[PDB]
């Protein structure tokens, strides 16, 4: 009984390792970028050129 | 060289060199022959006063607009108006200047073809281009989308534009304009 139980335990151990430890390879992607504001400072242009 | 941005319109001809803020010369587009007899000799009476001159002698003239609803109905008078615009209100010979006329949407083809034929044969310009009157009004607003309602004096047309791609199936041209309101 112990042998059969430990067989399944060891079999699932490696699967759990691969599933979980490999998550630590990267988890910062949740972090978003700046997305800064202007605060009425980027108003320094007239209606001179618009195509470029 | 510089380009001539003429804009025939219907009711006021607006013209001027490209790159400025306002048209150089704005004057009504009417050509009026005198109708009475005339007794003073040597007064120097001409046979047709065009432009803003016929808005001062209008007491003895019969003013008649050469453009009815966008389309041009009297080609000789329109040629006279263009000749006046080039030579007396701007004083630049057309042999050395590109021209950019404007035309309402959904107008007859023959009108546009005759316009280009006149500009190339009579005035002999180097190069001319015809543009739809609503896209320009969208340029001036500094936008690139939007639906523009250009209620002129001849014809009211409503051209929708998105991201620079005009929608040709959604142009609604209606012939009520300032002239009908005057009447
Ligand atoms: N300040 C104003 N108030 C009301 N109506 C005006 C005014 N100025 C012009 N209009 C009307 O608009 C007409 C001029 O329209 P305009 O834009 O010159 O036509 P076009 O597209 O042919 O140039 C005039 O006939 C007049 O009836
Ligand atoms: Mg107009």
């Amino acid at each position: 009984l112990g042998t059969r139980a430990k067989e399944s335990l060891d079999l699932r151990a490696h699967l759990k390792q691969v599933k979980k430890e490999d998550i630590e390879k990267e988890n910062r992607e949740v972090g978003d970028w700046r997305k800064n504001i202007d605060a009425l400072s980027g108003m320094e242009g007239r209606k001179k050129k618009f195509e470029g | 060289t510089t380009a001539l941005v003429c804009d025939n319109g219907s009711g006021l001809v607006k013209a001027g060199f490209a790159g400025d803020d306002a048209p150089r010369a704005v004057f009504p587009s009417i050509v009026g022959r005198p109708r009475h007899q005339g007794v003073m000799v040597g007064m120097g009476q001409k046979d047709s006063y065009v432009g803003d001159e016929a808005q001062s002698k209008r007491g003895i003239l019969t003013l008649k607009y050469p453009i009815e609803h966008g389309i041009i109905t009297n080609w000789d008078d329109m040629e006279k108006i263009w000749h006046h615009t080039f030579y007396n209100e701007l004083r630049v010979a057309p042999e050395e200047h590109p021209t950019l006329l404007t035309e309402a949407p959904l107008n007859p083809k023959a009108n546009r073809e005759k316009m280009t034929q006149i500009m190339f044969e009579t005035f002999n310009v180097p190069a001319m281009y015809v543009a739809i009157q609503a896209v320009l009004s969208l340029y001036a607003s500094g936008r690139t989308t939007g639906i523009v309602l250009d209620s002129g004096d001849g014809v009211t047309h409503n051209v929708p534009i998105y991201e620079g791609y005009a929608l040709p199936h959604a142009i609604m041209r209606l012939d009520l304009a300032g002239r009908d309101l005057t009447d």
